[PDB]
């Protein structure tokens, strides 16, 4: 028997590799509804 | 094409029991790339 989980140690004094790293992913999908999020239109100061 | 829009009007009325007879032209409120299909409408009302 096992209870499933365990804490991460983490203190301070621990070497490159140990030590907590904080996490994302950017994950999204494609073309399957009409698109809602994307990146800046980039726009330029106007001339006449 | 997904995108559902709403169009509608506001106007001034002083009538009984039918439609004005009269013109107006819906101005376009909002418009969303909603993707839903809709086959079936209700409305919501107050008690
Ligand atoms: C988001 C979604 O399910 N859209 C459906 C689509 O898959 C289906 O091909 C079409 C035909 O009824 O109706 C709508």
């Amino acid at each position: 028997c096992y209870f499933p989980l365990q804490s991460y140690g983490f203190q301070p004094t621990y070497g490159v590799g140990y030590q907590p790293y904080r996490v994302v992913v950017l994950s999204f999908e494609l073309l399957h509804a009409p698109a809602t999020v994307c990146g800046p239109k980039k726009s330029t100061n106007l001339v006449k | 094409d997904g995108y559902f829009k709403i169009y509608s009007k506001h106007t001034p009325i002083n009538l009984v029991r039918d439609l004005p007879q009269g013109f107006s032209a819906l101005e376009p409120l909002v418009d969303l790339p909603i993707g839903i299909n809709i086959t079936r409408f209700q409305t919501l009302l107050a008690l």
